[PDB]
RNA sequence: AUCGAGAGG
DNA sequence: CCTTCTCTCTGGTCATGAGCCTCTCGAT
DNA sequence: TCATGACCAGAGAGAAGG
């Protein structure tokens, strides 16, 4: 129903905003290079995790 | 580093030591040319490089429609007409920092905040 | 008359294609919740526009109804099976 | 795909002649340190020289192709940040209208 | 971890640093070669303090390495450890000094010394030999860690 | 009104015009027409000339090529036009003939037959490229 | 056009990733052992090292690529003129120089030209290939993608028929010439050759002349599927 | 895709389908989904022969 | 018994051994594959019983 | 019989 | 030092293989 | 087609001599 689709699309929009925030944070070299992986790897993992969270 | 050649043969010069005066000379092995060194640096080897990250910046950059236009202003001329791209360097451990080029004054600036060089 | 142009794979690496001519309309809500979600173009330096995105399909897949609502392996399977359906192959 | 067509093959000689008559400096007269910001020019994967101010050349070539004075199935690619201009009249390249 | 020594990420990090392989190449930024014949004074205005703090108690070719702060801090490494490792490598066949952890730049200055004729005069080896020495320093210098363990992660 | 921008519906018009001029197998037909009109002659004029030296010199060279319309030679019969339906029924090969202009020069000849080339249907040498829908029906070919 | 035979030029960076001796050698068609690039350049009439590097590094303020090229010049230092470069050749005196001269215009970059007196174009193109190689080795440009469609060509009916017809016409010509040799004291054109070869290829789908392996391309010609119109 | 500007690490640019099968996929989403499903088809094609050799 | 030269016997042996080999095994390192009529490789006793379609 | 192509689960 | 031998890991070419079963047609 | 053990001469470590 309408309410549920509204909540779904708002969830997807908030996930998109989360990914945008992480991307801009990475663009300013403000990423913590945690041990054992590059910055790009951390960024990719964060974005993939966010999108899977949103889908589920 | 720089590189110099013999004026007569146009072949590369090799370092030699003027032992008695402790001088640095660049000699040729084609002819008997020898010149005075203008820099003590003889060999540089970068393992981490910032060269080529802004490669391929030509004045016609504004006519590449595949490149994205941002909304930032130029620190020099304050023109919001600018393009940007990520580091052209293709090493796997490369910062995801944006380089902007102004379409009004050809000035290259950066989204980086942890440092600001060149 | 310079209205349509042939583009190969190497050339389109230097262009920015639009999906619909509506992407050339100026932007300035009450959207149908049933319509699919189309993101804004967020690109303006267009050089070409697709004739119709449905032209990315072949002969077989062009028979499928609503292939945009199907898991893609099912579309592959249907493209494989349509070549085995019975019918009038030629009038003569 | 439906609108997918395939290149048939064209003669490159008129293209090269038109190049050499519109500022495409030949390769033996290419002074790299005296013309550093020069765009290389390829015709079917063969380097035929360099060219300066290639935006005008690219506009002229696209105007000719969109007119018919060049075979529409010829591909003309200006890579800017690489300073290259590659022209293919090869046979067997897959294209589509736009 | 050692039985009972679990639930202590301090010793966990210590073991991780002790086991993860670390080469000299992983911390170097650039490796330069200069002709710097005067030991008491360098042509480089930056290394002055380095030789100024060197007054306690060869070859004019200088091999100068710059190190990355991020690579030194992601690990637990001080310039003294790197210097002691490079000195342990060649066993007095070259002179080595370095900067301190407080300076804006992390530098290591090395010179060659031949025992036969460099103890009485300043004879210079072929600069082609310092290239091979730099190759051995960047490829065959084991700072710490173990042979093939090129990465270590702490998990709970 | 004349210069107003198009909509997504009008695109279909263009698509229609695309096929009314190309059909669906334009690739095959264009490749084969290019092969017959141009490539064949180039292959013929490539190192064609032959030289034999005795004490004189005899030279044999090939000139322009000619590609007939598809015909067929019946044994105990004569050459006559071959249409596709007859080829598919009689297990024939819808091939036309090749004739080269050969000339013999000496030191200090008419058209010659070299073989038959199979013809792609609806190419510039196929009888159906110029055929009307009614002509197709009379030739027992599906439009 | 003509004999579309393939010559595979390989410019190999023999230096390992972290090792020294970053030499750059080249593979020549009829030459056993790889050849350093500077010897090939001086064989092409480009003697000075500065001119060689100008043919490779198209910018003066690019010292990384030039420093990469130093071992090549130190490798080719032993040869300093053109005839000495041509003398470095793999065979079983003066004939080796001519063999090298012939290879450098017949088998070396034949797509450029096979006419003698065009060494500048080939030298510049070799420098271009070396520049691309070093742009890759310096992690400045990414490895060339192989599955990019623009690098792919679709041989359609035209090219396949041409590949077959060139062979068939060559066989016909050889038969005609052998007949002329056989007719030294006295129209003998077996048209069955061309027709039969074309029909065999178009029927069996084996694109060749009664061969199995040399005509490894099988299934080129297939029975038209007439089950349904869309099929 | 040539319909995106260069260096676009956006969710939709790199294969996130925010629509449902019920709602319908966009052309870019369609192509990315087909690209993903082809990988599964190829894995199903190859793992069969590999597992056949293993079982034998 | 004809009194042949010393190196025509070389040819006789290079043919006899080759034929006996190809009759035993036709696919070997020697580039000659002993093609039969119509360019077909001669089926050897080895390949006769070797393989999934083989005898065993 | 061989060789090959296409197709099904 | 330097040979000289006596076994030595070290470097390289080579053989070998690649899912069952089933259907149809086509050319020699 | 192509990766990968399984091999199998040649350069190559020591010990022993010289
Ligand atoms: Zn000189
Ligand atoms: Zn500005």
């Amino acid at each position: 129903d309408g309410p549920t689709m509204r909540e779904i699309t708002e969830t997807i929009a908030e996930a998109k905003k989360k990914v945008l925030d992480v991307t801009k944070e990475a663009q300013a070299n403000l990423l913590t290079a945690k041990h054992g992986m590059t910055l790009r790897e951390s960024f990719e993992d964060n974005v993939v995790r966010f999108l899977n969270e949103a889908r589920d | 580093t720089t590189f110099r050649f013999c004026r007569d043969c146009n072949n590369m010069l090799y370092p030699r030591e003027d032992k008695e005066n402790n001088r640095l000379l660049f000699e040729c092995r084609t002819c008997s040319y020898v010149e005075e060194a203008g820099s003590p640096l003889v060999y540089r080897h970068e393992l981490i490089t910032n060269i080529g990250e802004t490669a391929g910046v030509v004045q016609d950059i504004g006519s590449d429609p595949t490149l994205p236009r941002s909304d930032r202003e130029c620190p020099k001329c304050h023109s919001r007409e600018n393009v940007f791209f990520q580091s052209q360097q293709r090493r796997k451990d490369t910062s995801m920092v944006l380089f902007f080029v102004c379409l009004s004054c050809s000035h290259i600036f950066t989204s980086d905040q942890k440092n600001k060089r060149t | 008359e310079g209205l349509v142009e042939y583009i190969d794979a190497e050339e389109e690496e230097s262009i920015l294609i639009a999906m619909q001519p509506e992407d050339l309309e100026p932007a300035e809500l009450d959207v149908d919740p049933a319509k699919r979600i189309r993101v804004s173009h967020h690109a303006t330096t267009f050089t070409h526009c697709e004739i119709h995105p449905s032209m990315i399909l072949g002969v077989a897949a062009s028979i499928i109804p609503f292939p945009d609502h199907n898991q893609s392996p099912r579309n592959t399977y249907q493209s494989a099976m349509g070549k085995q359906a019975m019918g009038v192959f030629l009038t003569n | 795909s439906l609108m997918s067509c395939i290149s048939v093959g064209t003669d490159p000689m008129p293209i090269i002649t038109f190049l050499s008559e519109w500022g495409m400096e030949p390769l033996e007269d290419y002074v790299p340190h005296q013309s550093p910001d020069a765009t290389r020019v390829f015709v079917n994967g063969v380097w035929h020289g360099v060219h300066r101010n290639p935006a005008r050349l690219m506009e002229t070539l696209r105007t000719l192709r969109r007119k018919g004075d060049i075979n529409p199935e010829v591909s003309m690619i200006r890579d800017i940040r690489e300073k290259e201009l590659k022209i293919f009249t090869d046979a067997g390249r897959v294209y589509r209208p736009l | 971890l050692e039985p009972g020594h679990a639930a202590d990420q301090e010793q966990a990090k210590l073991i991780r640093s002790a086991i993860e392989h670390t080469t000299l190449k992983s911390v170097t930024i650039a490796s330069e070669i200069y002709y710097d014949p005067d030991p008491r004074s360098t042509v480089i205005p930056e290394d002055e303090e380095i030789i100024q703090l060197h007054f306690s108690l060869q070859s004019p070719w200088l091999l100068r390495l710059e190190l990355d702060r991020a690579a030194m801090n992601d690990k637990d490494l001080t310039m003294g450890q790197v210097g002691e490792r490079i000195k342990q490598t060649f066993k007095n066949d070259l002179f080595v000094i370095w900067s301190e952890d407080n300076d804006e730049k992390l530098i290591i200055r090395c010179r060659v010394v031949r025992p036969k004729s460099l103890d009485a005069e300043t004879e210079a080896e072929e600069d082609h030999m310092l290239k091979k020495i730099e190759n051995t320093m960047l490829e065959n210098i084991t700072l710490r860690g173990v042979e093939n363990i090129e990465r270590v992660v702490m998990m709970k | 009104d004349e210069s107003a921008p198009i909509t997504a519906e009008d695109s279909w018009a263009v698509i229609s015009a695309f096929f009314r001029e190309k059909g669906l197998v334009s690739q095959q037909l264009d490749s084969f027409n290019q092969f017959v009109d141009y490539t064949l002659q180039d292959i013929i004029c490539e190192d064609s000339t032959l030289i034999l030296e005795q004490l004189r010199k005899y030279e044999i060279s090939f000139g322009k090529i000619y590609v007939t319309k598809p015909m067929v030679n019946e044994s105990d019969g004569v050459t006559h036009a071959l249409y596709p339906q007859e080829a598919r029924l009689r297990n024939l090969t819808y091939s036309s003939g090749l004739f080269v202009d050969v000339k013999k020069r000496t030191y200090e000849s008419g058209k010659v037959f070299i073989g038959r080339l199979p013809i792609m249907l609806r190419s510039k040498n196929c009888y159906l490229s110029e055929a009307t829908e009614s002509d197709l029906y009379k030739l027992k070919e599906c439009p | 056009k003509g004999s579309r035979f393939i010559s595979t030029l390989q410019v190999k960076l023999y230096g390992r990733e972290g090792s020294s001796a970053r030499t750059i050698k080249a593979t020549l068609p009829y030459i056993k052992q790889d050849i350093p690039i500077v010897i090939i350049f001086r064989a092409l009439g480009i003697i000075p090292d500065g001119e060689i590097l100008e043919h490779i590094c198209y910018d003066v303020n690019d010292w990384q690529m030039l420093e990469m090229l130093k071992p090549c010049v130190e490798d080719g230092f032993v040869i300093q003129d053109r005839e000495t470069a041509l003398d470095f050749i793999g065979r079983r005196k003066e004939k080796r120089i001519q063999y090298a001269k012939d290879i450098l215009q017949k088998e070396f970059l034949p797509h450029i030209t096979q006419l003698e007196g065009f060494e500048s174009r080939k030298a510049f193109f070799l420098g271009y290939m070396i520049n691309r190689l070093l742009l890759c080795a310096l992690d400045r440009k990414d490895q060339d993608d192989r599955d990019h469609f623009g690098k792919k060509r679709l041989d359609l009916a035209g090219p396949l028929l041409a590949q077959l017809f060139k062979t068939l016409f060559k066989k016909l010509t050889k038969d005609i010439f052998r007949y002329m040799q056989r007719t030294v004291e006295e129209l003998a054109i077996n048209a069955k050759t061309i027709t039969s070869g074309l029909k065999y290829a178009l029927a069996t789908g084996n694109w060749g002349e009664q061969k199995k392996a040399m005509s490894s391309r099988a299934g080129v010609s297939q029975v038209l599927n007439r089950y349904t119109y869309s099929s | 895709l040539p319909h995106f500007s260069k260096d676009d690490y956006s969710p939709e640019s790199k294969g996130f389908v925010e629509n449902s099968y019920l709602r319908g996929l966009t052309p870019q989403e369609f192509f990315f989904h087909a690209m993903g499903g082809r990988e599964g088809l190829i894995d199903t094609a190859v793992k069969t022969a590999e597992t056949g050799y293993i079982q034998r | 018994h004809n009194g042949a030269p010393h190196h025509a016997i070389e040819e006789a042996e290079s043919l006899l051994q080759f034929h006996v080999a190809t009759y035993m095994d036709n696919d070997i390192a020697g580039q000659p594959q002993a093609l039969q009529k119509s360019g077909r490789p001669v089926k050897s006793i080895r390949a006769r019983l070797k393989g999934k379609e083989g005898r065993i």
